[PDB]
RNA sequence: UAUGUUC
RNA sequence: AAUAGAUCCGUAACUUCGGGAAAAGGAUUGGCUCUGAGGACAUUAAUGUUAACUCAGAACUGAAACGGACAAGGGGA
RNA sequence: AAAAACCGUAAAUCCUAUCUUUUAAAGGAAGGAGAAGUCGUAACAAGGUUUCCGUAGGUGAACCUGCGGAAGGAUCAU
RNA sequence: AAAAUUUUUUGUUCUUAUUUUGGCUUAGUUACGAUUAAUAGGAGUAGCUUGGGGACAUUCGUAUUCAGAUGUCAGAGGUGAAAUUCUUAGAUUUUCUGGAGACGAACAACUGCGAAAGCAUUUGUCUAAAAUACUUCCAUUAAUCAAGAACGAAAGUUAAGGGAGUGAAGACGAUCAGAUACCGUCGUAAUCUUAACCAUAAACUAUGCCGACUAGGUGUUGGAUGAAGUGCUUCCUUCAGUACCUUAUGAGAAAUCAAAGUCUUUGGGUUCUGGGGCGAGUAUUCGCGCAAGCGAGAAAGUUAAAAGAAUUGACGGAAGGGCACCACCAGGCGUGGAGCUUGCGGCUUAAUUU
RNA sequence: CUUUUGAUGUUAGGGUAUUGGCCUAACAUGGCUAUGACGGGUAACGGGGAAUUAGAGUUCGAUUCCGGAGAGGGAGCCUGAGAAAUAGCUACCACAUCUAAGGAAGGCAGCAGGCGCGUAAAUUACCCAAUUCUAAAGAAGAGAGGUAGUGACAAGAAAUAACAAUGCAAGGUUUGUAUUGGAAUGGUGGGAAUUUAAAACCUUCCCAGAGUAACAAUUGGAGGGCAAGUCUGGUGCCAGCAGCCGCGGUAAUUCCAGCUCCAAUAGCGUAUAUUAAAAUUGUUGCAGUUAAAACGCUCGUAGUUGAAUUUCAAAGAAUCAUUCUUUUUAAAAUCCGAUUUUGUUACUUUGAGUA
């Protein structure tokens, strides 16, 4: 665990099979089309692919086609400007610091809070290492709030 | 943070032939530690393993001969000369007459007596006696 | 691990690690502090010349009971004050009270010998003439 | 469950 | 009585960190002849008209003198 | 050729400032060593108020007391 | 769009164009083109999930204390014993009412949560965390870290408020040779809240963090899996915590340790710290601080030990047993209370020999 | 930190033998730094090398050779191919010589030598014969250099005897051992050959020339560490010894002496420094619960370290039962069924150049 301590082993784990499974006679020709629909109609790509897997009994998008969920979205255009985890931690800070200006007495919260900006920190500049984010990206603390658009 | 596969692997060995329990899981199979495993083979301190091949970096299972009485790993891979294999080996090996110091050379992974042999000494990998 | 950076690369931080911790143990902080040319009267030297002050006992520790004979020696090289003792069983009537004295270390450096406190140097020749020479027996010629 | 030094 | 204007340089102990401080302490300053920098306005990137005194630098010059009169801190422990 | 002037190279001297090293000193206040010195009994036993920590105040001295800690406790325990 | 080749207008000299190829645009064709998804990490989703995690507001409880009332009358407090103290103006004690501040017992655990310091009345809101489950997403984004930053018990400092109880200082009363202490009565600061400082503790499991491996059992906390006594309770497996017991042909100097093991058969990664004792965490200097002080931090000199663990003994205003008139007790008989002999001390001793 | 006083760069020039902020003018605001800049210290000239090393390491290197710098401290300059030269010049500072007082003259960190300083270091010698340099180049010079003197700095070889007979001890007529008594040989003196620039030394030969072979070995110890005395006198907690532990107050195995013994030996002690010992500086290779030592805790940059994955095998000759040697097997350009290259670095292998 990044903080804290607890190893906490609680996880996924892909089946043996890589291939589409064989009871599934769906075809592919629209599960990209569904998952453009659910993401215009506004989900972030780990609940499209749980909505996919429990409504839609689909399980591993990259098994049903050999293209992975955030990279179709990319490919047709939908996928945001910022990365799913990094949004929601910097959704995660701004409701903190939204908290802390009411109750600047709660030092836990403070403490957290420096937690959540450091991991801010380090996934940006993970994905800007990447071209996945611009190289000015900067996360001021100001506007974040707004930031999320 | 396991950072080096083959160190942990070699520890597990030794581990498990300190046990005596004949049979051992090596759980982050690699290359490196596959060709380290089939030179000790070769050279005759362990049997016939097999790699389970899952869709996940799988598995080894060794089989031991009770045979081995210490492998190890040398970290960090210190690059040696052909002049210095002496030097390292009269430190290392607990004998001039058995053991083996592993090395990673330009031709692939050998022991000290055979890297003398075909010249071209390179980086250490551990040892096995 | 090991309490140590074992990385191929870590060649600055054992070596730092290194330079700072020699600093840690007596022998090397007395041989390579610049206190010691201005701390020990010798200035580094193996002997010294001197004249010799007055003559002097000092007790012995508290589990032997004596009178060393020492003596107190004005250098001439810097003009400080030392105790020598004088070796010998009648060798401080060997000496005047105002003769130019060798003296060396007492064999510990700078540290005190037996139950002699306080006494870093011993007499080794007066009026260029040995102790040895004048005590053990009288082989070579008496006083001057 | 008063106090009670030193060699 | 001693300088004392201005420009440039430099400025300690101590300190309530704001000061001390113009600390202390140095250099220069005239005249003349020049050089450089700092704006506004019109024509189909480029060419003309025109204004303040303000700094900086260089030659030359003189009985080495120039805040030339006036005006104008003595400092320090 | 003497001699003179002006850029330049620039020794040397002096003033000022700073730094470095060494060093005197009324007085003050430590440490170490010595001797059978004086006063008490702080610690080691529940050391006769369990000991110790941080902090604060007080007292001839060791030390005492308050607050919060630790057991290295005198309790591994209805 | 240019290069190479060739032909060529035409009096020291002016065209040109032809054909192959290096570069731009325009349909088609390639096996056209993206490694896993780590018992790495991060994110997400779900649970009549968990928790004394945090903040704010709110509620309750007795006790204590103050005030008022109430009934009665000699004491009440306190101690080893007392005294200081309160008390016919009614103390203490009984009952009731109102106020105040602090605290949150019993439940309460070798239990829970938190990075640590720490966190325990109810309820609400805000906020975060962890484990578990996942055929959800990303795909190396990670581990440890000089500098740097947040938090950091208690005490202490600053400023308002609060101020019951306790209580560094102080004042008395005791004890004692003394007692400025331990004990008692009182009592200022403080303790509490708010807003700032301070940044230290035996801040301790005296044990840095991440990773792998190595053994049986008893529990216990939170989930998930499967099955069964009565829609409901237990058992099985498993994950993640959290202790304990045993065991080591494992370690260690040993005490002991499931890590303090897998180390002369010495190397998984990484940070910090130590180098005989005293001087000394002193001096000096610098940074920080309102201050107290904190962090960094010597040298001269001095010294043969200091230190750790364990064994035997001795000792204990330590515990548990047993014994004795050179101990006491069921009980008495004497000496020192009476005078005298004798030995020794001692007393002047030519010697009163020792 | 550097940057007015050139700091970093551009442009133009000056200057130089040449490049260059080397300098000048204008312009721009750069340059270096926790991978330690800028400072401070060095009892710091650097290297080839030296000591100690099992391997790592630690310490030293003024000093044969190479490179640098200096000629009391600075600065400036002439000649010259070459000097910012110093047994060349000019000036200042500090010293210091002669003077008739007007003025002159100097630079041993060259060779000797002297004073001073010190714990600490040699002859005011001989010669250009060798090595080599300079010249008008055989023939002259050279304190370069060589030779000798002083020289227990170090280093090597190596005397202080060897042998025969009884007496004695040990042993089945074998070893050691106080007396005799003849050989052998240096040390030493002299002559010589020789050597040498001359001389000296070595070597060689010839005369003498060893019995207490007086031609006489010392240094430091004898409680332990550590080889060797509970032997004899003196002293009596004094004197003294003792690196450490300790000895010394009447029986001192430890002091002061004698005898004997031990150790090393023409050498042996002492002091200081350094290396090993020291796995007590630990990369190899230390320790951190309690011996010294896990930051109070977490975040975090630099640093250090970082999961797996992309081209695998078969067949053939030779030692002894194995080991060892050789060929191919996708795709793109090369040669008309065959001809031949297919990321960078670290690292590693071979060379080259190594006074």
């Amino acid at each position: 665990r990044m903080y804290g301590k607890g190893k906490g082993i609680s996880s996924s784990t892909l089946p043996y099979k890589r291939k589409q499974p064989s009871w599934l006679k769906q075809k592919p020709s629209e599960i990209e089309d569904a998952i453009i629909k659910l993401a215009k109609k506004g989900q972030t790509p780990s609940q499209i692919g749980a909505t996919l897997r429990d409504n839609y009994g689909i399980p591993q998008v990259k098994s049903v086609t050999g293209n992975k969920i955030l990279r179709i979205l990319r490919a047709q255009g939908i996928a945001t400007t910022i990365p799913e985890d990094l949004y929601f931690l910097i959704k995660k800070a701004v409701s903190m610091r939204k908290h802390l200006e009411k109750n600047k007495k709660d030092k836990d919260c403070k403490f957290r809070l420096i937690l959540t900006e450091s991991k801010i920190h380090r996934i940006s500049r993970y994905y800007k290492r990447k071209k996945l984010l611009p190289s000015n990206w900067k996360y001021q603390s100001s506007t974040a709030s707004a930031l999320i658009a | 943070v396991r950072m080096s596969v083959l160190a942990d692997c070699l520890k597990t060995i030794n581990n498990a032939e300190k046990r005596g329990r004949r049979q051992v899981l090596i759980r982050p199979s690699s290359k490196v530690v596959i060709k380290f495993l089939q030179y000790m083979q070769k050279k005759g301190y362990i049997g016939s393993f097999e790699i389970v091949d899952d869709h996940r970096s799988g598995k080894i299972v060794v089989n031991l001969l009770g045979r081995i009485n210490k492998c190890a790993v040398i970290s960090p891979r210190y690059d040696v000369k052909l002049d210095e294999i002496e030097k390292i080996i009269t430190s290392i090996l607990p004998s001039r007459l058995f053991g083996h110091l592993i090395l990673t050379t330009p031709y692939g992974i050998m022991d000290h007596e055979e890297a003398r042999r075909k010249h071209t000494g390179g980086k250490v990998l551990g040892f096995f006696f | 691990g090991s309490g140590k950076p074992s990385g191929l690369r870590a060649a600055r931080k054992l070596r730092i690690r290194r330079r700072t911790q020699r600093w840690a143990d007596k022998s090397y902080k007395k041989s390579h502090l610049g206190t010691r040319w201005k701390s020990n009267p010798f200035r580094g030297s193996s002997h010294a010349k001197g004249i010799v002050v007055e003559k002097v006992a000092i007790e012995a520790k508290q589990p032997n009971s004596a009178y060393r004979k020492c003596v107190r020696v004005q250098l001439i090289k810097n003009g400080k004050k030392i105790t020598a003792f004088v070796p010998g069983d009648g060798c401080l009537n060997f000496i005047d009270e105002n003769d130019e004295v060798l003296v060396s270390g007492f064999g510990r450096s700078g540290h005190s010998v037996g139950d002699l406190p306080g006494v870093k140097f011993k007499v080794v020749k007066v009026a260029r003439v040995s102790l040895l020479a004048l005590f053990k027996e009288k082989k070579e010629k008496p006083r001057s």
